[PDB]
């Protein structure tokens, strides 16, 4: 099982430095080259960099040329990639990807033949501000309305992005909502996750509410039940 | 040199810091050389009586002949030699010399094949830093060298019979070593960069890369044609050059050096899993040369001398 | 440096349909050219190898052809998970260059009514001096609709933020979240909170509601 794994997000205030890694498994490390690709805020796909099996051959964008650096660790199965004096143009997503090898649909031999398989990514959050930790507030049931229910959590006022939420430890799937963040005038992020379920399935159903925000260890797991009293 | 009768040393190859220097410092090296003949023509002319020939100097052709390259161990130390002849690297050599220099190394990048080395004076041999690590390269050493006809127009040649000859010996000397009751198969490389993937190798400036697929592709122990043709793309690649301080040494052109040569090794990877369908699967190795100069230096160690 | 151009920028199609994208370089790249998939959050997938090759566990829906400056990914049953942004990527030679945004695919379905819900603020959070009344708008289309807040009747503005998500890969609806925040004071100081909602689906614009006190 192809598998690769980014490490080391988060923020960094403008002409500091970050080092992202990224661990690789599943298959032979140091036979195949590897590639950084980043992405900003809802924009597209921007190749940053390419380094090949030996770790020798390194290769990148203008962009990003003389203030970043890639290397491989073929002795620990890692990739990094080393960003220097960032600014906020910088902040983005980043992905590792593995190109692929030589396929024998392939009739010469050229630099790179593209990427097959991508890590997750890991964000990168170029600013000054500070990482605050969100609070998870409840939404409640409430009295078609004998049919289906809905309930959700509020996690709000945090930084940076990104937040994890999912119902009953990953149990429940069907009919949740998780929204994109919007930005508050406070400069905190907030979103909701939602979920519908029928409303007589409630009582009997514990429905946790795991929240994770990473990027400053709040790990929260909330319980959505109806008012009363 | 002198032979240390009655001496018993430990080797181990695989902590020889000669090996890191010679990856480290050396370079190919080539120069002209001239291979003149003779020719001899009767001069019959009419009408059947030729009591005369004529004596012709021919073969002019001028080609780059690679210079073999000594190791030499400095002053107030020496170099122990393993003489026997099926050394695996690791251990006691109850048969030792001492040298001032190593045999002749004619350097070659490549992977998957190793071309021009040292031959085993005995049976076929193969070897390992660790049999039971299916990552560490196993480097055969052959004790007949195949030939492989190499040419600028792309392709390789190697003779089907020799090859099959080579590959059953191989897979014996495999059997011996991981259950002599187990089906011994070959398959091409699992993917990578170009340089893994083929058989890579330079010749001069130029590389070779050559589809290896036909080579790699057989089952051993399981109760064609006649020549090996493999397709061959040939790139240039001058950050390969050698560069020493300011200088860079530009190797001879295209058609200076013969690209031809002989195969005396192998570079294998055996594949994991653990599946004890009592049959294991090989595939073609490299990339890290240092397993090429090992396979050159596994009987040498430096020693002060005292 | 070699240049990515795909058309559409973006499109709309009903499930079953053909689409067509076609990507175009700015010289000649043989037939060096791959296509990957992005759905929404998640990392690209690879679907097409230089041109024409399918992946590994790509279904037999996706093809690829083309090659020189012209080339075109197909998909020739379009069903609901397909909905995503696609990329091409020429690898003549690095830099590695893609178009820019590449192309949205969306699917067109028949008109849906969303489902709408209100909540208000948690005892919780009204603690720590702040009132967050959330309205949600349950799987709709198409994407276009109106939020409105009411308090004591009073419409509401520029105290409300709200944000979709993207359509969903079973059933080709959108959600839309609407959050009215107040300082705990002013959420006091009335009892009737409402949300009207303008949509398509609906007959006639619906109203959710509550008051403090249940
Ligand atoms: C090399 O040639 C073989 C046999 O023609 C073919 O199956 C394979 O696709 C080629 N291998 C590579 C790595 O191109
Ligand atoms: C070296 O060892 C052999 C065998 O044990 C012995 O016969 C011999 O006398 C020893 N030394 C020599 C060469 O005299
Ligand atoms: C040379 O040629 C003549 C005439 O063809 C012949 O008679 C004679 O035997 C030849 N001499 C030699 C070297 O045999
Ligand atoms: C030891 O090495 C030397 C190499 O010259 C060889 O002549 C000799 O046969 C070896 N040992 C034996 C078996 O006598
Ligand atoms: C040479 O070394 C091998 C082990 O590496 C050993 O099995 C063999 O008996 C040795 N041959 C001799 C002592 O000449
Ligand atoms: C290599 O040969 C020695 C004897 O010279 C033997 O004792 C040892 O087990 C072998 N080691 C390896 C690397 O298999
Ligand atoms: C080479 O080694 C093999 C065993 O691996 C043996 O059968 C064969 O006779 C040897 N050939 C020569 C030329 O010594
Ligand atoms: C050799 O490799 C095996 C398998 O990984 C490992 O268990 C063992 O520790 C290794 N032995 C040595 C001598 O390093
Ligand atoms: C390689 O070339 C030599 C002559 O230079 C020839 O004897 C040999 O048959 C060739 N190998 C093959 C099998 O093509
Ligand atoms: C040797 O090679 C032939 C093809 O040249 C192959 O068909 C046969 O299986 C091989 N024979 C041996 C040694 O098993
Ligand atoms: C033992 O060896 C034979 C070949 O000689 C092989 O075909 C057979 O599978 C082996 N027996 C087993 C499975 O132990
Ligand atoms: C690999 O071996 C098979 C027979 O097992 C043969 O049919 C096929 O042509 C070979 N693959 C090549 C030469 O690419
Ligand atoms: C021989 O090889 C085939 C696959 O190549 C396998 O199905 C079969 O079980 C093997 N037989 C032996 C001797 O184990
Ligand atoms: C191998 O050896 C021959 C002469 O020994 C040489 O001409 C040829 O260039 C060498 N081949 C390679 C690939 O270096
Ligand atoms: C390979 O070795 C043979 C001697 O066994 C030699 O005559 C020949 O020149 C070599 N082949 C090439 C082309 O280097
Ligand atoms: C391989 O070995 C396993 C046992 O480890 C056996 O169950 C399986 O049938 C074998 N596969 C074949 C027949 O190739």
């Amino acid at each position: 099982q192809v598998q690769l794994v980014e490490s080391g997000g988060g923020v960094v205030q403008p002409g500091r430095s970050l080092r992202l890694s990224c661990a690789a498994s599943g298959f032979t490390f140091r036979n195949y080259a590897m590639h950084w690709v980043r992405q900003a805020p809802g924009k597209g796909l921007e190749w940053v960099a390419l380094i090949k099996y030996d770790g020798r051959n390194k290769y990148y964008a203008d962009s990003v040329k003389g203030r970043f650096s890639i290397s491989r660790d073929n002795s620990k199965n890692t990739l990094y990639l080393e960003m220097n004096s960032l600014r906020a143009e910088d902040t983005a997503v980043y992905y590792c990807a593995r190109d692929i090898g030589l396929k024998g649909e392939h009739y010469d031999i050229l630099t790179a033949y593209g990427p097959d398989y991508w890590g997750q990514g890991a964000l990168v959050t170029v600013s000054s501000a500070s990482t605050k930790g969100p609070s998870v507030f409840p939404l409640a049931p409430s009295s078609t309305s004998g049919g289906t229910a809905a309930l959700g959590c509020l996690v709000k006022d945090y930084f940076p992005e990104p937040v994890t939420v999912s119902w009953n430890s990953g149990a429940l799937t069907s009919g949740v909502h998780t929204f994109p963040a919007v930005l508050q005038s406070s400069g905190l992020y907030s979103l909701s996750s939602v979920v519908t379920v029928p409303s007589s399935s409630l009582g009997t159903q514990t429905y946790i509410c795991n929240v994770n925000h990473k990027p400053s260890n709040t790990k929260v797991d909330k319980k959505a039940e109806p008012k009363s009293c | 040199e002198v032979v240390l009768v009655n001496v018993t040393e430990n080797f181990n190859w695989c902590k020889n810091d000669m090996v890191e220097q010679m990856h480290e410092d050396i370079c190919s090296l080539w120069d002209q050389s001239l291979k003149p003949c003779v020719k001899l023509t009767p001069l019959c002319v009419g009408a059947g009586s030729c009591n005369t020939s004529v004596i012709t100097q021919a073969c002019p052709k001028v080609s780059f002949e690679p210079i073999p390259i000594h190791y030499c161990a400095p002053a107030g130390f020496a170099i122990l030699k393993c003489n026997n002849k099926t050394f695996n690297g690791t251990g006691p050599c109850t048969n030792v010399s001492t040298v001032q220099c190593t045999h002749g190394i004619r350097p070659v990048v490549s992977s998957q094949l190793l071309l021009n080395g040292s031959l085993a004076e005995e049976e076929v041999v193969i070897r390992s830093c660790n049999f039971t690590d299916n990552a560490k390269t196993i480097i055969v050493q052959l004790n007949t060298s195949v030939e492989i006809n190499c040419t600028g127009a792309g392709h390789c040649n190697i003779a089907r019979a020799k090859w099959n000859n080579t590959l059953k010996q191989i897979a014996s000397k495999l059997r011996e070593q991981f259950g002599n009751n187990k089906t011994i198969i070959f398959k091409q490389s699992s993917g990578g960069d170009p340089e893994i993937v083929t058989h890579w190798f330079n010749c001069g400036g130029e590389f070779f890369y050559c589809n290896s697929t036909q080579l790699f592709n057989s089952t051993w122990f399981n109760s064609g044609s006649d020549t090996i043709t493999l397709p061959c793309r040939i790139k240039q690649i001058i950050n390969m050059w050698c560069k020493v301080g300011k200088m860079m040494y530009a190797p001879p052109i295209s058609g200076q050096i013969r690209c031809s040569s002989n195969i005396t090794g192998l570079l294998l990877t055996r594949d994991g899993g653990n599946s004890n369908n009592e049959s294991e699967i090989f595939r073609p190795g490299g990339g890290d040369m240092r397993d090429n100069w090992r396979s050159e230096l596994y009987k040498y160690k430096v020693v002060k001398i005292e | 440096d070699i240049q990515m151009t795909q058309s559409p920028s973006s499109l709309s199609a009903s499930v079953g349909d053909r689409v067509t994208i076609t990507c175009q370089a700015s010289q000649d790249i043989r037939n060096y050219l791959n296509w990957y998939q992005q759905k929404p959050g998640k990392a690209p997938k690879l679907l097409i190898y230089d041109a024409s090759n399918s992946e590994t566990g790509v279904p037999s829906r996706f093809s690829g052809s083309g090659s020189g400056r012209d080339f075109t990914f197909t998909i020739s049953s379009l069903q609901p998970e397909d909905v995503a942004t696609y990329y091409c990527q020429q690898h003549q030679n690095v830099p590695l260059t893609t178009f820019g945004g590449g192309t949205k695919v969306e699917i067109k379905r028949t008109v849906a009514a969303p489902s709408v819900f209100i909540f208000p603020p948690s005892d919780e959070q009204l603690k720590s001096g702040t009132a967050s009344v959330v309205c949600l708008l349950n799987n709709f289309y198409p994407r276009e609709a109106k939020v409105q807040w009411k308090v004591d009747n009073a419409l509401q503005s520029g105290n409300s933020q709200e944000s979709v998500t993207e359509q969903d890969s079973k059933d080709s609806t959108y959600s839309l979240s609407s959050t009215l925040t107040l300082s705990k004071a002013d959420y006091e100081k009335h009892k009737v909170y409402a949300c009207e909602v303008t949509h398509q689906g609906l007959r006639s614009p619906v109203t959710k509601s509550f008051n403090r006190g249940e």
